[PDB]
Order: C-alpha cells, then structure tokens, then sequence
RNA sequence: CCCGGCGAGGGGAGUGAAAAAGAACCUGAAACCGUGUACGUACAAGCAGUGGGAGCACGCUUAGGCGUGUGACUGCGUACC
RNA sequence: UGUAACGGGGCUAAACCAUGCACCGAAGCUGCGGCAGCGACGCUUAUGCGUUGUUGGGUAGGGGAGCGUUCUGUAAGCCUG
C-alpha cells in the first residue's frame, strides 16, 4: 500500500560523558 | 534593515576558490582553508619577485664563467679587462653572446688579453 | 645582424624583422626613434666591441603599437600582528619594430 | 584508539584498491543437456556429466 | 522570548559551551541584540530658517520659468473633465493650482487628477514646490502668501 | 536505451562491488556474471540489465546480439533514520543507505 | 626567455682518466664538476648536462699525510646495536669503488637529480673496461 | 502495450507552453560521492606552494609565437587566530 | 639511541697572521617607468598644472577618503516574454 516515511529522531533527553576519580600529582 | 546577506559570500568565497583552483586537496574545496593558501600565495609570490632577479643574476653568471674557462681565461681578469675596456654590456647579454655566437665571444676575450697583455 | 642597444637602462638584442616591447615610450604611435647610443652590432664575424660604443652605426625604429598589460596582485601579510595589504599593478608597455640597422 | 587527522579521499581509495573481486573466469558445458553450469556442480535442471539425479 | 529563564544544563560537564538561556541571543528563536522601540523622526526646524526656505525656494522657479501667474482660473459646475479639457486646451501638463480663497467647485475637481492639486493659499510646503513640475499661482494668494514671508 | 532504479536498498559501496566488471562486456556474459556473483548487488544489477534489454527491444526496435554495455554508473539514494539504543545513557540514530543504479547499454 | 636546453637535444662524451698519483679532494671536484656538467657552455641549472668519465684504477688514489688510516669511515644501519667502522686503508684493500664513489656523492648535490648526476659514474678500478666501444677519449687532470 | 512478484521502481504513449514542471514536484549552488577524456603517477622523503620550467593534447595559427588543462625537473619555503 | 665539540664532503693547504691585485654578495645606493600626502614656487584657482625638492616598515590607537547590499524620494518616467 502506501507510503509514510518520516518517523522519529530524537535524542532521548539523556545523560552525557562520565567523570574520573583516578587521582594526579599530590605528595609532600 | 535585515540585509539578508547570501549574495556578497557566495561570490566572495568563490572568487578565492577561483583564485585558488588548482590546489591539491582540499585547499580548492573548502573555502576555510582556501583563503589561507593564496594569502600564502602572494607572500611566497612576494618574495619571489626579487628572489627571481637574485637567482636569474646567480644564472647569468655560470654560462659566461663556462664559456671563459672554455675560451683560457678566468673571470676576474675577464671583467677587469671589460672595465679597462670600458663596456657596459650587461651579464644578460654578455651570457647571450656565449649562447650563440661563440667567435665574437672569442673576439671579446681577445680583446680582454689584448687589454691586459 | 643583431644589434645590442640600451633603453632605459634595460638593455636589448634583437635582429631585423621582429618587435621589441620596451616601456612607456613618449613618442606617438607612427614616429621613429633612432638609438643614437647604441652598444653593439654583430654581422657574421666582422664585429667590433665599442669603447663604449660603436662609433657611426645608429639603429633607427618605427613605433608599432601601446598597450596596457598584466594585473600581477600584490598581497602582504604579517602573522597575527594584525595587518595586510592589497594592491594592484598593470603594466603600459610598447612593442616598437627594428626598421634600420646601421653598422 | 582515537585519530587526530581526518584523512583524505585518496588514502581511501588507496585502501580501497585491494578489494578486487573478480567474477567466475569461465563456465563450463554439459554433454546430454548442454547449459551453463558452473565447474564442479550440479545444473540447475539436475544434470551432471550426463546423469539426471532428480 | 517566550520561554524561562532556566538554563539548557548545567555549565561545567559535558564538552559543550556555556550555554545560558532559551532565550539566547545568539541562538537560533533567540533574541535581537539591539531591537529598538516605537519611535517618533520629526525634527525641529526655526521659524526663522523655515521663512529663510521659503524665500531661497521663490526664486529658482522665478529664474527657470516653472511657475507662471493668472489671473482667474476656475468652474462653474462640480465636474473634473472641465477642468481636465481647460488644462488640455490650456496645454499644461503637471499643474499646481493654488487658489486665493476657498472653493468648492475647483476643489471638487482634481479627486480623479494624478498630475493636478487643488492647493490653498497658506498652506505650501518646500518640497511640494519642487515635486511639481509647473504651478501657477494666483493674484487672490500672492499678497496673501507675502504677508505671511514678509 | 536507459533504465533506472531508484530508492534501491542497499549502500553505495556493497552495490559498486558487482559492477565494476560488466563494464566493457557483452550482454549475453553480463547476465550469467550477475547469476553466478553470490552478493545480493548481483541481484539488483541484474534486474535491471534484464529490464534495460526488454526496453531497448520494445521502444527501440534494437537487436540482443549487436548490443554491448559501453556504460554503467550508481548515484547515492536519500536515507530514512532511526535511532539504537546504545547504553549508559546515550542514544545513536543509524542512516541506512540507499542507491539509484543506471544502466546504459547502446548499440554502436 | 633565456635558453633551456632540453634534455633530447644535448648530448654526452666518452672520457678515461687513470688517477694514478692523484690526491682524493682535488681529483674528486673536477669529477664532480665534469658530471655536474658546467664546463660545458650551455649548462642549465635544472636540466641534466652532464658528461661519461671512467675512472681507471682506482686503487691507486693517495693521500698524503698519516691518513692512509686515519681516515674512518662511519655508517649506522637501523638496528640500534649496529653502527659499524672501517677505515680507508681496510676500505682500499676490501672495495676501491667505494673510495671514490661516495667521494663524489659527497660534493655531488642531493635528490632526484642527484641520483640521475651519480648514474653516469661508471667508475672502476681495474684497468680494463667493456665500454671501448664507445670510443672514449683519455682525458688528462 | 512490454519488463517485475498483481508489486515499489524505471524506459514508452497521450496531454502539457515546458513532466531533468510528475505529485518525495518553482528556482537547485557548496561540503560529499560516482562515472569520461587528456596530461602526471613505482630510487620517491617533510604546511604540498611559488618562481623558473621540458614533455603532451586541444585551441587560434601565416608555418613563427601565443590561448588553455596539465606539470620532467630545480632555486626557495616550516598554516590561521 | 647514530658518526655528531668545522653544517657535510674532503683539505697538508682549500689553515694561521701579514701586505697587493680583483670578483660574487641585501628590498642599501644609482638609472628607467608609473602612484599618493605635506611644504613650496606662478596658477589670479579650475578649485590645481607645465614648475620644483622631499616623503611613503609598522601593533595598540587618534585622524582622512571611499566601496558594497535590503526599504524610502526621485518613480504613473526608464528596463523587460
Ligand atoms: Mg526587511
Ligand atoms: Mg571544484
Ligand atoms: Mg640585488
Ligand atoms: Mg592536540
Ligand atoms: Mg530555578
Ligand atoms: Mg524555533
Ligand atoms: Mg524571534
Ligand atoms: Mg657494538
Ligand atoms: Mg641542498
Ligand atoms: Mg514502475
Ligand atoms: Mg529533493
Ligand atoms: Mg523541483
Ligand atoms: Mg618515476
Ligand atoms: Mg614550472
Ligand atoms: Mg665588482
Ligand atoms: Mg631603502
Ligand atoms: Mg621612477
Ligand atoms: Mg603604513
Ligand atoms: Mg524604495
């Protein structure tokens, strides 16, 4: 039959990229 | 008031990309890097002005030292003799009859042993 | 059958029969210049180097043709210090043809 | 893990030349039925070498 | 611009820019940085400097011809072509008529006329006296116009 | 005689593998090539060098054996979208490619 | 326009020269002069002039002083412990082209031209050769 | 009317001023991706040019020397803010 | 890490100090040919031209002059199947 072809794109509302607890430089 | 403002950056941007045809890569595709081929274009172009008359002066030279060593002679006798003989005949030329004419070159280095001998 | 001969300081050599560009000539456009100080003419070994000149010999010229020329740009440019130039340059030139050599 | 250039079309392709799939270099022939088949295979009818299998 | 004040996120995190409103003026739907108001433009000209007008415009059409005196110049019937067929038999072509008093019937008649107005005594103005290309002007507004320029 | 086919699902380069050898060939080996290529762009070649030949016997009045392709080229279709799920938070749309192969067979 | 002489054009010589009793530097930059090719009138810059010169026994090239030994003769491979040495008098009595060769590579220039100028150095160190059919001609330094 | 699965997609036919105005439709560039021609492309080292500059095809040609797409080979040179 | 404490080659001078003879060598100077600003000599201004010296690297930042695009008067004219 026919056609209908735009349908969604959507970024969902989500979260993002992470952090880091891998601590640096800390002495005397 | 809103100067809807397509038409003077299509022609502005292709007048560089115009410019700048010929460059390999994307220096003649994309406009960001193609403005700062030819700004470097005329600054090597710049230069080379005076850089072409500086390696042309550094040609003209060599022939008209082959040509005198060819002949018997050095060069700082040959140009002394040429300024006893008071010539103004410029390297260009001076090389230009070395190309060619090689009896008149002969003749003018005769004419340099016969100036200082 | 070549003479060499001075013209502006820029120097020539050329034999009869084609044109010669040379620059911004004031003398119109179906005159004829003669170079009285000529440098030298060559003709098949029977040639002469000119203390500085070849004494009688003259070579005269009709004048041919003007001509505006080439649109060379100029650009400078120093490195974020803020600061270029534009400029442009054409250069007035006239061809002339050696009419008459005169040894 | 991670590039720090975008590279070019030509290295692209210069990546790309390798992948030179040819086709089958020749069929080969029947002799009771006579088609196309492939070297070393059945017909699509169900012939080899002049049996009919099924 | 319709929206609040929150913000998209947070500032400091996720490899953006510091984003600040959905009202933002750089952003697209955002807002206009210097979007101006409801305004007036008249200026203010002198009395002194705007009779001074009148008097350097009076003299170019004296010494270029464009503006020619009669007498008498009206109707009798509310009607245009009239006064249509009196400026074609009179062959003028872009007139302004400024009458000395008031009238009805001639003011009745230029409503259809493109290259015609029907102007009042008093009430001229410097750049309807360069906009027209001919004007004539009556002898019931002459001395009424130069009692009011002096 | 030309034949197209547009909106065909699949990408523009695992539709360019096939054709890249019926390009200077004869029409009669141009299609048991495209039988005996074991891809699915095999398929979607050969349905139109079939339906090229049945349309340059009909509105042509051409032959089969005077003709040899001389030509053959694949534009690059538009592409819906939609998105996978990708984990810890994030989500990802995926352009799922589609081609318009030609097909230009002439006679001499 | 200046005259560029084209490479189809010009032409090239047959010359020997037996560097018997000929020191190394003042042998080697005529050499490289000839092959470089600009006692030649019409030498352009960048297109080849160059000349043939065979270099008859090679193992006889001296150089005074104390450096017979004194002369090293570094090179380093690729593979980290792998720079070796030998010396000249080891290098003349191992392969005598390699005195000579590189001694011209040095005051030759340097890139694609280069490696075009060095191609012609057909140099020996014997004293007989396979190109007297080119009719050479025995060139004195 | 034919190819094809009765299909989606395409070459015909009729209109239509035009249908690369065909319904995903006025005008349709650039980033990006393909075919065709010519030059260039395997001893070649680096902001990829610029100034010289040989070869090759096309374009006028009075055969000259110039128009143009290239670019043997070298002197020089380390992006923007 | 690799020669690696002349830029390399190589040099018993192609090294060192003296004397003499030349040459290359910067956009420095000279010559040709155009461009623009200030003082100036006569314009009885052309609002400068036959005169005539001299000037012209340049951030921040003070001047000086212009180009370019959408709506408005000119604009019922002009331009267009
Ligand atoms: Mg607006
Ligand atoms: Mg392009
Ligand atoms: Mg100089
Ligand atoms: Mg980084
Ligand atoms: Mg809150
Ligand atoms: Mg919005
Ligand atoms: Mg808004
Ligand atoms: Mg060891
Ligand atoms: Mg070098
Ligand atoms: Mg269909
Ligand atoms: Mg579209
Ligand atoms: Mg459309
Ligand atoms: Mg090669
Ligand atoms: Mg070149
Ligand atoms: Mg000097
Ligand atoms: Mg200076
Ligand atoms: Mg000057
Ligand atoms: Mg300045
Ligand atoms: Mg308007």
């Amino acid at each position: 039959a026919a056609a209908a072809a735009a349908a969604a794109a959507a970024a969902a509302a989500a979260a993002a990229a992470a952090a880091a607890a891998a601590a640096a430089a800390a002495a005397a | 008031a809103r100067v809807k403002r397509g038409v003077i950056a299509r022609a502005r941007h292709k007048k560089i990309l115009k410019q700048a045809k010929g460059y390999y890569g994307a220096r003649s595709r994309v406009y960001r890097v193609a403005f700062q081929a030819v700004i470097k274009a005329g600054q090597y172009a710049y230069r080379d002005r005076r850089q072409r008359k500086r390696q042309f002066r550094q040609l003209w030279i060599a022939r008209i030292n082959a040509a005198a060593r060819q002949n018997g002679i050095s060069y700082s006798k040959f140009i002394n003799g040429l300024k006893k003989a008071s010539v103004e005949i410029d390297r260009k030329i001076l090389a230009d009859i070395a190309v060619f004419d090689k009896v008149a070159f002969t003749a003018l280095v005769e004419k340099a042993k016969a100036a200082l001998a | 059958m070549y003479a060499v001969f001075q013209s502006g300081g820029k120097q020539h050599r050329v034999s009869e029969g084609q044109t010669v560009r040379l620059e911004k000539l004031d003398i119109a456009t179906g005159e004829t210049v003669e170079f009285a100080e000529v440098l030298m003419i060559a003709n098949g070994e029977e040639v002469k180097i000119g203390v500085p000149f070849v004494d009688g010999g003259v070579i005269k010229a009709e004048v041919v043709a003007h001509g505006r020329g080439e649109k060379v740009k100029i650009v400078k440019f120093r490195r974020r210090k803020h600061y270029r130039k534009q400029q442009g340059h054409r250069q007035w030139f006239t061809d002339v043809k050696i009419t008459g050599i005169s040894a | 893990a991670v590039q720090q250039n975008k590279p070019t079309r030509s290295k692209r392709g210069m990546r790309r030349s390798h992948d030179a799939l040819t086709a089958v270099t020749s069929l080969s022939v029947d002799k009771t039925s006579g088609e196309k088949h492939l070297r070393h295979h059945i017909t699509a009818d169900g012939y080899y070498r002049g049996r009919k299998v099924i | 611009v319709t929206g609040s004040g929150k913000k998209p996120w947070r500032q400091k995190g996720t490899g953006r820019a510091r984003s600040g409103s959905i009202k933002s003026p750089i952003w697209r739907s955002g807002g206009v940085t210097f979007a101006a108001r409801p305004q007036d433009h008249s200026q203010k000209v002198n009395k002194k400097m705007y009779r001074g007008a009148l008097k350097s415009i009076l003299s170019e059409l004296v010494r270029q011809d464009r503006l020619i005196v009669v007498e008498k110049f009206s109707v009798e019937a509310p009607k245009t072509k009239l006064l249509a067929q009196k400026l074609k038999d009179m062959a003028l072509e872009d007139v302004l008529i400024i009458t000395g008093e008031l009238d009805e019937n001639l003011f009745l008649a230029a409503r259809n006329l493109h290259k015609v107005d029907v102007r009042d005594a008093t009430g001229i103005d410097p750049v309807s006296l360069i906009a027209f290309d001919k004007v004539v002007m009556t002898a019931d507004a002459v001395k009424q116009v130069e009692e009011m320029l002096a | 005689t030309i034949a197209k086919h547009r909106h065909a699902r699949s990408s523009a380069q695992k539709v360019r593998l096939v054709a890249d050898l019926i390009r200077g060939k004869k029409v009669s080996q141009a299609l048991d090539i495209l039988t005996y290529t074991n891809k699915k762009a095999a398929v979607l070649v050969k349905k139109v060098l079939e339906s090229a030949i049945a349309n340059a016997e009909h509105n042509d009045g051409a032959d089969i054996d005077d003709l040899k392709v001389t030509k053959i080229f694949v534009d690059e279709g538009p592409s819906m979208k939609r998105i996978m799920p990708r984990a810890k938070g994030r989500a990802d749309r995926i352009l799922k490619r589609t081609s318009h192969i030609t097909v230009v067979v002439s006679d001499r | 326009k200046t005259f560029t002489a084209k490479p189809e054009t010009v032409k090239r010589d047959w010359y020997v020269v037996d560097a018997t009793g000929k020191t190394l530097g003042r042998l080697a930059t005529e050499l490289a002069r000839r092959l470089r090719g600009k006692h030649k009138a019409e030498y352009t810059p960048h297109v080849d002039t160059g000349d043939y010169i065979i270099v008859l026994n090679a193992d006889k090239v001296a150089v005074t002083g104390n450096k017979r030994t004194d002369k090293v003769y570094y090179h380093h491979t690729g593979h980290i412990g792998g720079i070796k040495q030998a010396t000249f008098e080891e290098m003349i009595a191992r392969r005598p082209e390699r005195v000579i060769e590189i001694a011209v590579k040095g005051m030759l220039p340097k890139g694609p031209l280069g490696r075009a100028m060095f191609r012609k150095l057909k140099v020996y160190a014997g004293n007989e050769h396979n190109h007297a059919a080119q009719q050479p001609q025995v060139l004195d330094i």
